[PDB]
């Protein structure tokens, strides 16, 4: 868990998110 | 540690309203490809016209050349005409 | 800016200009770099078919990049050429094309080399050297041709 | 059993779940960018058949007139046959 | 909760599915 940095468009996303909040791609995609 | 739980079930179920989420847009995205591909059918129509206008340029020259032929033989026939009423002047 | 094309085959030797020519002066580019004269070709960038009288930058033609362009099925201006068996064939022409240029296009249609070729217009003998111009031979104008005997 | 195994245990199965429906939604949203490019070529087409269009119109214009060029001959010797008839 | 129905293809999966065995569909799809 904890804070997790999207690896396509690099938003910083907060641990309860399961998407990104910008792009909206999961986090292990 | 009861708040532990709750955090798991309250993301699982965000997972599994981010699934649903998308699928629904995957749904949404295949009819998509439905409707281009149909859009995309057009297209055989779209060239049997161009082979037809095409076709009828090429028959409007034929036809043209061979009037200009027929032209030509008139033109020369009129030509014999007057220089032959010419000869009288 | 260094634009590119692509086509039905291909074909594209050095090209080069910017946005600044003249709708026509694109197509003069295109004149020692797609082979067809200019009354000939209609270009297309993006869905928008730019005639001439409109800056190439009102809508930037976009630098270095492959394009699609439809080619006409005629040009402007014909000549009709008659053969002493009768027969007409269509040459499509320009006023400053040679009596040469001509020949050039009548082997082209009927495999008979330049050389053996005699042009005859208003009951005069053309000579290679001169322009459909210089004789005031005109759109639907006809001439004759004759073989060499020699 | 062990809830938060168990719990711990859906929620990564449900992100690797959501991984690879992304993974299906890229190839799909590529599919669209075909198509799109193939919708694209097809306009060009439309182009090109409006122009064989109207050069066919321009060449058929051309024939038009040269036809009627050929008739007001045809009706000028007319005139002369009947002409010359009327001597004989 | 126990197994749950498909709603798209009514097959019947396991608690700790979250995609339809035979369709591949999310329970909430
Ligand atoms: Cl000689
Ligand atoms: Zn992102
Ligand atoms: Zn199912």
């Amino acid at each position: 868990r904890g804070r997790w940095a999207c690896q396509s468009c690099t938003f910083e996303n907060e641990a309860a998110a399961v998407l990104c909040s910008i792009c909206e791609r999961p986090r292990l995609a | 540690d009861r708040a532990v739980l709750k955090e798991l079930s309250e993301k699982l179920e965000l997972a599994e309203k981010a699934l649903a989420s998308k699928q629904l847009q995957m749904d949404e995205m295949k009819q998509t490809i439905a409707k281009q591909e149909e859009d995309l059918e057009t297209m055989t129509i779209l060239r049997a016209q161009m082979e037809v206008y095409c076709s009828d340029f090429h028959a409007e020259r034929a036809a043209r050349e061979k009037i200009h032929e027929e032209k030509e033989q008139l033109a020369l026939q009129l030509a014999v005409l007057l220089k032959e009423n010419d000869a009288f002047e | 800016m260094q634009i590119f094309v692509k086509t039905l085959t291909g074909k594209t030797i050095t090209l080069e200009v910017e946005p600044s020519d003249t709708i026509e002066n694109v197509k003069a580019k295109i004149q020692d770099k797609e082979g067809i004269p200019p009354d000939q070709q209609r270009l297309i960038f993006a869905g928008k078919q730019l005639e001439d009288g409109r800056t190439l930058s009102d809508y930037n033609i976009q630098k270095e990049s492959t394009l699609h362009l439809v080619l006409r099925l005629r040009g402007g201006m014909q000549i009709f050429v008659k053969t002493l068996t009768g027969k007409t064939i269509t040459l499509e022409v320009e006023p400053s094309d040679t009596i040469e240029n001509v020949k050039a296009k009548i082997q082209d249609k009927e495999g008979i080399p330049p050389d053996q070729q005699r042009l005859i217009f208003a009951g005069k003998q053309l000579e290679d050297g001169r322009t459909l111009s210089d004789y005031n031979i005109q759109k639907e104008s006809t001439l004759h041709l004759v073989l060499r005997l020699r």
